[PDB]
């Protein structure tokens, strides 16, 4: 998991 | 008294989300589920927006916030799914999005026509069972502590404690205009029991899509970037085994 990171980082 | 919680989960509930699909060209397999993968994606995004926004949600460790919601999307995106499909239609069809509606020749076209059966039950449910929006809003949260891997979380006591809460939420809409603990235990019975039904929908609809994922580039489905990423990593645990659903019965 890294996309659904920067998603969840950024709301 | 006014009901905090319940006010909140209203508030927060998304809205309408489109699937971006050309119903002007004729069905086929690769462009309904490319475009159920496009609309997986978008609501993903409105899934994630929702949980940051829920009840005591940030109180768990950030690294099991994005667990919880990697191993549940499917059961939440179902179960608002056949609410739409309920609301919307009756339930003669699925209304995955406005713009992505199903009927039995789609349903089979999608070559997941079983499952799909199981999704319009799923939504007769909210029917028979006479489902109130505010029992329906409190189920789905719910659904989102509903699917712990075996090893355990980051910060498990934190997860119980939050999920503990939101029965005892559970508890109180079935409570209201109920004063027979009887009639409450009934209702609690049959709302438990509808939870339940969506865990083996969802892991059906996790192996249909896994394997899609494999044979992706053969019969030209395209996966968005997250939905790829999510069915490759963690979608595989729950399959696996080491990632398991909550059962309320056996
Ligand atoms: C979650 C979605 C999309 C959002 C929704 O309303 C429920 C529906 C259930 C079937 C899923 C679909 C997303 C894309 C998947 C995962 C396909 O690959 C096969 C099963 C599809």
């Amino acid at each position: 998991s890294e996309k659904f990171k920067l998603l969840f980082q950024s709301y | 008294c006014q009901p905090i919680f319940l006010n909140v989960l209203e508030a927060i509930e998304p809205g309408v989300v489109c699937a971006g699909h050309d119903n002007n060209q004729p069905d086929s397999f690769a462009a309904l589920l490319s475009s159920l993968n496009e609309l997986g994606e978008r609501q993903l995004v409105h899934v994630v927006k929702w949980a940051k926004a829920l009840p005591g949600f940030r109180n768990l460790h950030v690294d099991d916030q994005m667990a919880v919601i990697q191993y549940s999307w499917m059961g939440l995106m179902v179960f608002a799914m056949g609410w739409r499909s309920f609301t919307n239609v009756n339930s003669r069809m699925l209304y995955f999005a406005p713009d992505l509606v199903f009927n039995e020749y789609r349903m089979h076209k999608s070559r997941m026509y079983s499952q799909c059966v199981r999704m319009r039950h799923l939504s007769q449910e909210f029917g028979w069972l006479q489902i109130t929006p505010q029992e329906f809003l409190c189920m789905k949260a719910l659904l989102l502590f509903s699917i712990i891997p075996v090893d355990g979380l980051k910060n498990q006591k934190f997860f119980d404690e939050l999920r503990m809460n939101y029965i005892k939420e559970l508890d109180r809409i079935i409570a209201c205009k109920r004063k027979n603990p009887t009639s409450c235990s009934r209702r609690f019975y049959q709302l438990t029991k509808l939870l339940d039904s969506v865990q083996p929908i969802a892991r059906e609809l996790h192996q249909f899509t896994f394997d899609l994922l494999i044979k992706s580039h053969m019969v030209s489905v395209d996966f968005p970037e997250m939905m790829a990423e999510i069915i490759s990593v963690q979608v595989p645990k729950i399959l696996s085994g080491k990632v398991k659903p909550i059962y309320f019965h056996t």
